[PDB]
């Protein structure tokens, strides 16, 4: 069933599964008309689909002409992302294909399921946790990419960058979450955190800086501080 | 006017015969049911007094055998019986109704309910869905399971209702599945109507038969079955005309009908609120709309 507190650690067994995000497919400035109504006016896209395990995150870029003469595009874009999860899917060998695809929004299972009608063994699931992947287009390589696209395109990252060489998947995966809830929470403070030290760069072939495993902790520290530091300029505590 | 006579009520029992239900005392002088009303499916059912567990029941057609009911006591029940002995049957009959030893159907002339709710249920396509091909009537009890129950166990006592699953590959067609499941109508009107139904008569035949089994022995998947025929209709955005009124019509009976104190066990919140308020046919069932909020406005 769904995905929790209590099966965390199924995450990084050695069953090959997916994280879908679907909360940049369908993104849009809202303005107001010369007539004074309010219009919206949609941007470029992206499905974020990730290996929680391997750091391996397909980046499928929606680009606006999919949203050209069509209605009700929030129910569209669940079902294009859908779509695009689906052929991403038969696209891969067997042997690489997910035993589970979990969603980070019960809205998608319905939408998924029908498309993978065809994938009877593929286990299609809910979260309760309350991740922060959202935030994937605080990371500038990725906005970068996507507000460049001209047309629909796939693009293959490590969302961990070099880290497993060093760390477990486990600890990969929570210094993303870490990393992202902090740019969701103040994304000018995170950014900041991550770049104030010049010395410390981010490789042509990374989404992150090069740090060092004591830098790691010490950046770490400093995002749980803003995390914690926001909740009491949100609360008053 | 036709007869179901009996050899004896050696057991207190409530007895069903259609929507009418009358109470029948341990060895009561009692041989029976007469004046059926011939042209119309008809089922007698039954309750024991002493274990209401397993209500159960016949659905036959006196046109097609001289059927008789006689307590078994090793099985412990009511069995329906055909006597092929034609001369035999008149005289037994006969008998039974000089000495006023059968109840008399009860239909007031003015009433079509029994009509209304039996228009399109036909004992060929009874027999299809109860297979027990050795007779011409078809038992049906409390527990049965349906063909689908048993894919989510004996075959041969089940109950073969046509698989409906709004999320299979029979429903969704490749390359419109977002289409397909916001809008069922290739569903209903090309798989279902014109590919295994043939025609909406077979189609509203299976939905009553459904209904009645849900209401008559509380069998769970009726009930969901009756459920699933009507959401395929509500949810499908083209849908012939004389369809809807005529569905309008069947559901308003069968509201009707209901126990005002099983509402709760045989309607399904979701489905009713969505067929009459969210679905595509939200506006095309005024009779069913009317009654539903006039009579069970709790659920809605
Ligand atoms: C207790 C069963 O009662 C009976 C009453 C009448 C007959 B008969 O043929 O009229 C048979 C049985
Ligand atoms: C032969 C008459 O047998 C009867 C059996 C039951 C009832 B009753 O109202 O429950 C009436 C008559």
């Amino acid at each position: 069933g769904a995905m929790n507190s209590s099966n965390y650690a199924e995450l990084f067994n050695n069953d090959i599964k997916l994280f879908v995000d679907d909360t940049n497919v369908y993104r849009v400035t809202v303005h107001k008309t010369f007539e004074g109504n309010v219009a919206t006016k949609a941007i470029n896209g992206c499905i974020f689909t990730l290996n929680p395990k391997t750091g391996h995150l397909f980046l499928k870029i929606i680009h606006t002409s999919v949203w050209a003469g069509q209605k009700r595009l929030s129910q569209l874009a669940k079902w294009k992302t859908a779509e695009e999860v689906s052929a991403l899917v038969r696209s891969l060998p067997k042997e690489e294909q997910p035993k589970q695809i979990i969603v980070t929004r019960k809205a998608m299972l319905d939408p998924l399921e029908v498309h993978m009608l065809d994938f009877p063994n593929i286990a299609i699931r809910p979260t309760e946790l309350r991740l922060p992947f959202s935030a994937a287009m605080s990371i500038d390589k990725l906005s970068d990419v996507v507000m460049k696209a001209t047309e629909p395109q796939m693009v293959l990252f490590n969302i961990y960058d070099d880290w497993l060489d060093r760390i477990s998947s486990y600890t990969a995966f929570s210094r993303l979450t870490l990393l992202l809830r902090a740019l969701k929470t103040n994304e000018e403070s995170a950014k900041m955190i991550l770049l104030s030290d010049p010395t410390i760069t981010i490789k042509s072939y990374h989404l992150w800086p090069s740090f060092t495993d004591e830098q790691w902790i010490t950046i770490e520290s400093q995002m749980r501080d803003l995390i914690l530091t926001e909740y009491g300029r949100k609360y008053n505590v | 006017m036709n007869t179901v006579p009996f050899t004896s009520a050696p057991i207190e029992v409530t007895i069903g015969i259609d929507q009418y239900s009358f109470n029948v005392k341990e060895n009561q002088p009692f041989h029976g049911i007469k004046d059926i009303p011939i042209g119309h499916v008809h089922v007698i059912h039954f309750q024991h007094a002493d274990n209401s567990s397993m209500r159960y029941g016949y659905w036959f057609d006196c046109r097609m055998g001289n059927f008789y009911i006689q307590y078994d006591p090793k099985d412990g029940l009511y069995k329906m019986m055909e006597e092929r002995d034609g001369a035999k049957f008149e005289n037994i009959v006969h008998n039974f109704k000089e000495r006023q030893m059968m109840v008399s159907y009860p239909k007031i002339d003015e009433d079509d309910t029994w009509y209304n709710l039996t228009e399109f249920v036909q004992m060929d396509k009874i027999r299809k869905i109860v297979r027990k091909d050795e007779n011409q009537f078809s038992y049906v009890d409390s527990s049965m399971t349906t063909v689908q129950e048993n894919e989510l166990s004996d075959p041969a006592h089940s109950l073969n209702y046509t698989v409906i699953n709004f999320k299979s590959r029979e429903a969704i067609r490749p390359g419109h599945e977002m289409e397909d499941f916001l809008d069922k109508s290739y569903y209903l009107n090309t798989v279902m109507l014109q590919g295994i139904f043939k025609n909406s008569s077979n189609y509203f035949g299976e939905l009553q038969f459904a209904f009645l089994n849900a209401m008559f022995f509380g069998n769970y998947g009726s009930s969901l079955q009756w459920h699933a025929m009507i959401e395929l209709i509500c949810s499908s955005a083209t849908v012939p005309k004389h369809m809807l009124d005529k569905l309008d019509e069947i559901l308003y009976y069968q509201i009707k009908t209901l126990p005002e104190q099983y509402s709760d066990i045989l309607l399904n919140e979701r489905v009713w609120n969505i067929c009459l308020y969210s679905s595509f046919q939200k506006n095309s069932l005024h009779n069913t709309e009317k009654i539903m909020e006039n009579k069970y406005p709790e659920l809605l």
